[PDB]
């Protein structure tokens, strides 16, 4: 049974750091690449992280460039996002997402349509 | 008995000549029969392109047995079997050109009309391969019987312009073949860098060069320097008239069959079941 | 609040867990480790059979254990002689992008489906002595992907918006509706009583489903990614799942777990169909790599290799009578092996 | 509300899931077992016919 | 015997009708289309024509020149494809097609556009790239309300390549801005480096007539290449 879940968030004001940890129990981790997507109040889903199986290529969206970063751990089977300088246009459910297949460089997983290896999710809110 | 014979004006002789042909043709001889089964027996690589060439391959196979086995007369004057024998190698020799003026023509169909197309089937195919030729035969014969058989070679007559014959049929496929060739070239140049961006400067310009001789031995461009032995002054022309076109078979084979990855794998198959 | 509900289904979980770790007192290769292997199994080609343009998707045997057909991408269902090479019928179809075929068990109709959303079925024994379409059956909101028969007038379907199907086809309505799956639905196999089924549905699970009374019995999990194929064992109290992670399984009905796992070190691509042999000794599977494989299903071990396909594998069977296996590719051809 | 229905649905298939009689895995396996051995000497691919008697050949 | 007769005769004339099938088959051109709901696949639809329910699939014929097409929509399914996609690995065509006056799904279509490029199944099929609506985009940027670098910093410090070629009439700002859109494909397209298929990237509107010349001369280079490596030409 894939099961994802995770860890971190709450409210914090502008200009604060955030860690969000990932823990996957259910299959092989050192095979898969992962990925981070996030929900906003009244949009659809969103993307804005990806990693491969190593470490060798790093992915990013434009508006989280120079603030935002990813990382991985095997040995643990963990996934880490960390976040700085946040704004109030960042409040979101934010999840972790598993491609569908191992050993492969392509990505299918933002839909809505109960997309099978995905987490719940958590929350984070940004005010003031 | 030299290759120059069929397209000279003076009866030349030389035994330095003969010693080339004769080595030349056996070679020759043997590499054809391999062309011929391995485009009958090899199934991935079927087409009509395959078709052309087996039959090109055949028409040279029997030519060249008849050339060997009965050019020379003794001495005497025109009997029946000197006839006969004329005949038959002019429509042999003929029908080889019919069948490289299809490989011309196929090449156009490729790299011109792009689009694939209605195109001619294998009934189509040996019509005008095998018909032309006959009908030139017929008329030729018709007209002036007298020609064929000569007072020491069993071959065309240089009175009337007989042997005109043979040299127009021809040289009119060389001056179409000719353009195509320039053409084809002038695509692939523009067209090898886009496939293989990781050749080199020096590596791009051998395989292209190979390309363009395979397809230089099948559109028959080597035969061109045959319509020039008029002159006895010019010999150095006859040596390379012989030395490239006794050659032939081989080179076919080198080029169009051990070169080709899906034969050699085939091949390898073969050997290794039994 | 969905917080207790999560609770809930969370306990449960648990307790299910648990009382499956209650019933492991052996592991199934400590108790046949005391077997006879089979040795080596080397197979032959016997028929070659051509004619279609493009890939094939699927094909079915007949009872006779004589005639099979066989679907292809350019809109044309063929059947197939077995031990001449003949051909009985060419049908041509209305849409071209099809995934599925049958043979109904009594030798007179035929059924066929894909990317239209439509069960098509067509009637072979005709007085006229041609063929034509003899039933349409719409309602599916997405590509259909397997159908099976059970009779000359009810049929089984499963499609791609993660529901099953029972038809009646005179009337042309469903009659029962399965829904509990989360993804896609990719294969379903029929007991030989014809009282249950099997379903393998593409988010790592199997149900067992009631025909009857229309529900779900039990689930099984364990899988790493999505189901290709399924089918049951001749005895009806166990069946085998291939899946993309390069990973055969086992499971059985009575005691509710997973007992047996086929898998290599060499192997890194998935798995397109499974099929069991006459007695339940072999089981063939076919792969992405060309080539199709041979195990011992009593002590997890390799015994054959089939390498005989130039592309993709996709469809493979096996006789009533046991002595034939038939397998098709995506290079347009199909081979018999005995 | 989509989401209690469903969750419902969920909590009463995990309720009707858990009170099944169950087997011990050994039980299982000798049956397996049993089975393979009783219809061994009528399996064409196991045990290959003589050539007489074979459709194919 | 007095049956094999039959059976014989039954094979030979399937073998025939066969035949006949394969020449029309092979002289035919198929092609895949694919956007999104804002896209306007369905204005470029209706303008090749000129030239239900619950179903599943849609098709469309047109000629051009003496040469067929056939081009292939789908309809009613669900929003996971990782499936279906695999029956079109032999296409000779794959139409795809952006919305360019959008500046806010634009990062949406580029990872679309990647995941296609990457797949397993269609890495040997070209691809034409149709960037449309550009009336809205001149009109949106000439405007002056919506700024592009929220969205991409690197339009920041971006310059005009010196060998541009636009259209007489045009103010450099929108040649600017259209020529930076269209590198951000050409660059995921370039990251293989393999030489197996070609991207062809054009701009278009919706008031427009000469696109089934582009499908037509798109189609002529990818058959030639095509044929130059079937025959060992090379």
């Amino acid at each position: 049974q894939v099961q994802l879940q995770e860890s971190g968030g709450g409210l914090v004001q502008p200009g604060g750091s955030l860690r969000l940890s990932c823990a996957a129990s259910g299959f092989t981790f050192s095979n898969y690449k992962m990925n981070w997507v996030r929900q906003a109040p009244g949009k659809g889903l969103e993307w804005v992280s990806d990693i491969s199986q190593s470490g060798a290529s790093i992915s990013y969206t434009g508006s989280v460039k120079g603030r935002f970063t990813i990382s991985r751990d095997n040995a643990k089977n963990t996934l880490y996002l960390q976040m700085n300088s946040l704004k109030p246009e960042d409040t979101a459910v934010y999840y972790c997402a598993r491609c569908p297949a191992p050993f492969t460089r392509d990505c299918f997983d933002v839909t809505s349509t109960t997309y099978a290896y995905r987490g719940q999710g958590t929350q984070v809110t940004v005010s003031s | 008995s030299s290759f120059a014979i069929l397209m000279a004006h003076y009866d030349v002789e030389d035994w330095k000549l003969t010693l080339i042909t004769r080595v030349g043709l056996a070679l020759s001889l043997f590499c054809l029969l391999l062309c011929i089964l391995t485009f009958l027996l090899v199934r991935p690589i079927q087409g009509s392109r395959t078709t052309i060439h087996l039959h090109l391959c055949i028409c040279l196979f029997v030519g060249s047995t008849i050339f060997l086995a009965g050019i020379e007369n003794e001495g005497g004057q025109v009997g029946l079997r000197c006839r006969l024998v004329a005949g038959l190698l002019h429509y042999c020799f003929l029908a080889a050109f019919c069948w490289m003026s299809l490989e011309g023509l196929e090449l156009y169909f490729l790299v011109v009309r792009v689009f694939q197309g209605q195109g001619l089937s294998t009934r189509w195919l040996c019509l005008i391969g095998y018909g032309v030729p006959l009908l030139i035969v017929g008329v030729s014969a018709a007209i002036y019987s007298k020609g064929y058989g000569r007072p020491r070679y069993c071959w065309l007559d240089f009175e009337q312009g007989f042997l005109w014959s043979f040299l127009g049929p021809v040289t009119f496929i060389i001056l179409c073949n000719a353009v195509i060739f320039v053409t084809t070239v002038w695509k692939l140049t523009q067209k090898f860098s886009e496939i293989n961006p990781d050749m080199k400067k020096l590596k791009k310009a051998r395989a292209l060069t190979i390309t363009a001789i395979a397809q230089l031995f099948l559109l028959g461009c080597t035969w061109v320097f045959g319509l020039f032995i008029f002159d006895d002054r010019s010999l150095v022309l006859t040596y390379v008239f012989t030395i490239l076109n006794c050659l032939q078979g081989a080179f076919l084979y080198l080029l169009h069959c051990l070169l080709n990855k899906k034969v050699r794998e085939e091949y390898r198959k073969w050997a290794c079941l039994v | 609040e969905l917080d207790q509900l999560r609770q809930e289904a969370e306990q449960l979980k648990n307790q299910i867990r648990d009382a499956r770790k209650a019933c492991a007192d052996a592991t199934l290769s400590q108790i046949t480790n005391n077997i006879d292997p089979v040795g080596r199994i080397q197979m032959r080609t016997r028929r070659t059979l051509r004619g279609h343009l493009a890939k094939i998707y699927a094909m079915h045997w007949g009872t006779d254990s004589r005639l099979l057909v066989s679907a292809s991408q350019d809109g044309k269902l063929i059947i197939w002689d077995s031990y001449t090479t003949n051909k009985v019928h060419a049908i041509p179809l209305r849409s071209s992008w099809v995934m599925t075929c049958a043979y109904a068990p009594s030798g007179n109709y035929v059924a066929c489906g894909g990317l239209d959303n439509i069960c098509s079925i067509y009637n072979l024994k005709t007085r006229e002595g041609n063929v034509r379409v003899s039933r349409e059956l719409a309602g599916h909101t997405g590509y259909l992907s397997c159908c099976r028969f059970l009779d000359d007038n009810q049929i089984v379907t499963s499609s791609g918006d993660t529901t099953c199907a029972l038809w009646d086809i005179e009337t042309g309505q469903q009659t029962t509706t399965f829904t509990g799956h989360t993804g896609d639905v990719m294969s379903l196999s029929l007991a030989p009583d014809t009282r249950l089924f099997v379903s393998g549905a593409c988010d790592a699970s199997a149900k067992l489903w009631d025909v009857r009374e229309g529900m779900c019995r039990q689930t099984f999990t364990g899988h790493e990614s999505d189901i290709n194929a399924i089918c049951f064992f001749p005895n009806g109290n166990a069946f085998a799942t291939g899946s993309d992670d390069a990973t055969c399984r086992l499971f059985d009905l009575r005691a509710d777990q997973e007992l047996m796992t086929y898998s290599h070190d060499n192997i890194i691509c998935g798995i397109t169909s499974v099929s069991f042999s006459k007695s339940g000794r072999l089981l063939l599977a076919g792969y992405d790599d060309f080539n199709c494989n041979v195990w011992d299903a009593l002590k997890a071990d390799r015994a054959g290799v089939l390498a005989g396909h130039d592309n993709r594998v996709s469809c493979l069977g096996v006789t009533d009578d046991g002595m034939a296996v038939a397998t098709g590719s995506w290079d347009s051809f199909l081979k018999i092996w005995n | 509300t989509a989401s209690i229905a469903q969750a419902r649905k969920l909590v009463e298939q995990l309720k009707m899931e858990a009170n099944i009689d169950r087997i011990k895995v050994s039980k299982a396996a000798a049956d397996l077992m049993a089975y393979c051995e009783a219809h061994a000497k009528e399996d064409p691919l196991l045990t290959p016919v003589p050539a007489s008697e074979n459709p194919f050949r | 015997s007095a049956e094999d007769k039959a059976a014989v005769e039954r094979s030979k004339m399937i073998e025939k009708q066969l035949q006949k099938d394969k020449q029309v088959y092979r002289r035919t051109l198929r092609l895949l289309l694919l956007g999104a709901d804002n896209s306007g696949k369905s204005t470029i639809v209706k303008q090749m024509r000129i030239y239900v329910k619950t179903s599943g699939i849609f098709e469309t014929k047109f000629q051009v020149d003496k040469v067929n097409f056939h081009m292939f929509d789908v309809g009613a399914q669900r929003d996971e494809r990782r499936k279906w996609i695999q029956c079109f690995n032999d296409v000779t065509a794959i139409i795809f097609v952006v919305d360019s006056s959008d500046y806010n799904r634009l990062q949406e279509a580029l990872n679309d556009f990647k995941s296609i490029w990457n797949n397993r199944w269609l890495r040997t099929i070209s691809v034409i790239l149709f960037l449309n609506k550009q009336d809205l985009l001149a009109e949106k940027v000439l405007a002056g309300k919506s700024k592009i670098e929220d969205y991409f910093p690197e339009f920041a410090r971006y310059t005009t390549p010196e060998d541009a070629t636009p259209e007489p009439g045009e103010d450099p700002r929108v040649t600017r801005a259209k020529y930076f859109i269209r590198k951000e494909f050409v660059d995921i397209s370039t990251a293989s480096g393999d030489g197996r298929h070609i991207c062809y990237p054009h701009f278009t509107c919706s008031v427009d007539t000469e696109n089934a010349r582009r499908i037509f001369n798109d189609c002529k280079d990818i058959i030639l290449q095509m044929n130059l490596r079937e025959y060992n030409l090379v």
